[PDB]
């Protein structure tokens, strides 16, 4: 990918870049999933051994406070601001807010809201005054790459994201193990109740939670499952990684072309009865200028 | 009925 920016890249030291990041040593892990209920079109399989070079990865998704500092320093205008609208979950649109008649096929719970963007996540009249440490949302893949580049970083590949999110466990269902609520404790912010009609908020949140909510995984990463979907570097496909080759098994970058970029980790909207996509092997995609109230990102870096 | 949708795209509403 060759992005275009209207801000200069500032000089930063290795110590500055590594703050808030964990060092993932080089090595192998078992990527992918073979849950019999996985949707074939998602390409969770095959399970395969992947070798990665050492890398750094953020413990936390990028926060509102951090994104605000980037915008302050650069004047960056997000894709949602250029388009003038972004996707908001229906239950979060305040009555009377102007909304477009737009229909996401098969997903009527998404509302295209004029003026929804990172600083006004439910549209005009909303703000982030009480969410400085929540993940920034309404950021597209382009916005994420712009932030990461300004920060001296990059987006993780899907393999890097998944190795870090798995937190040293071999082929567990979730970042922390195989039970969704071990010892009856919520470990991530997803949906409880009847999707898309009623979220009971049993885990504490019916929207985003602070980036440091819940226990971390074994590598010290927070909210890799749930909270917000997280953009990765790779172009999406369902089958590129079915090939057995060095390109797909050593520092894999994904296919060289595509139409949508990978997103990992699930969000506050995920539920077993509909998508079941908060398992660590799960994966989906979105087109790179798209944005939504449940999608953000975390950065990676070469050491 | 078809694959569940978690990523709503700007292209999808056209
Ligand atoms: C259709 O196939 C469908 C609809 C809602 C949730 C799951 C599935 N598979
Ligand atoms: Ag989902
Ligand atoms: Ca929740
Ligand atoms: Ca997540
Ligand atoms: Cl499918
Ligand atoms: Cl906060
Ligand atoms: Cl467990």
């Amino acid at each position: 990918h060759m992005p275009s920016f209207d801000f200069d890249i500032p000089r930063r030291s290795p110590q500055e870049i590594a703050k808030g990041m964990v060092a993932i040593p080089g090595g192998t892990f078992r990527m992918g999933g073979e849950d019999p209920d996985a949707f074939p079109e998602d390409g969770e399989g095959p399970v395969r051994t992947v070798r990665l070079s050492p890398f750094l990865i953020d413990r936390y998704a990028v926060s509102n406070r951090q994104f605000a500092a980037f915008v302050k320093a650069t004047g960056y205008v997000t894709d949602a601001e250029r388009y003038g609208w972004s996707f908001v979950f229906h239950a979060h649109v305040a009555p009377g807010t102007p909304v477009m008649d737009a229909v996401v096929p098969e997903a009527p719970w998404w509302v295209a809201v004029p003026g929804a963007y990172w600083k006004a996540p439910e549209g005009p009249g909303s703000s982030i005054t009480d969410r400085p440490n929540h993940p920034v949302v309404h950021v597209s893949w382009n916005d994420a790459v712009a932030y990461a580049t300004w920060a001296g970083k990059r987006l993780p590949t899907e393999a890097e994201w998944e190795m870090a999110a798995r937190g040293g466990l071999d082929q567990a269902r979730y970042p922390w193990g195989n039970e969704l609520t071990p010892r009856g404790r919520h470990r991530c912010n997803i949906w409880q109740g009847t999707f898309p009609v009623h979220d009971t908020g049993e885990d504490g949140y019916t929207g985003t939670a602070p980036v440091n909510a819940f226990a971390p995984n074994g590598y010290g990463l927070y909210n890799v499952a749930g909270n917000v979907w997280e953009w990765c570097a790779d172009w999406w496909s369902a089958d590129w990684h079915a090939t057995e080759s060095p390109a797909t098994r050593i520092d894999p970058r994904g296919p060289e072309t595509g139409t949508a970029r990978v997103t990992k980790g699930g969000s506050f909207l995920c539920h077993e009865s509909y998508c079941n996509r908060y398992r660590v092997a799960a994966r989906t995609c979105n087109t790179p200028d798209s944005s939504a109230a449940h999608t953000g990102f975390r950065c990676a870096a070469d050491p | 009925a078809t694959t569940p949708l978690c990523g709503p795209s700007r292209a999808s509403i056209l």
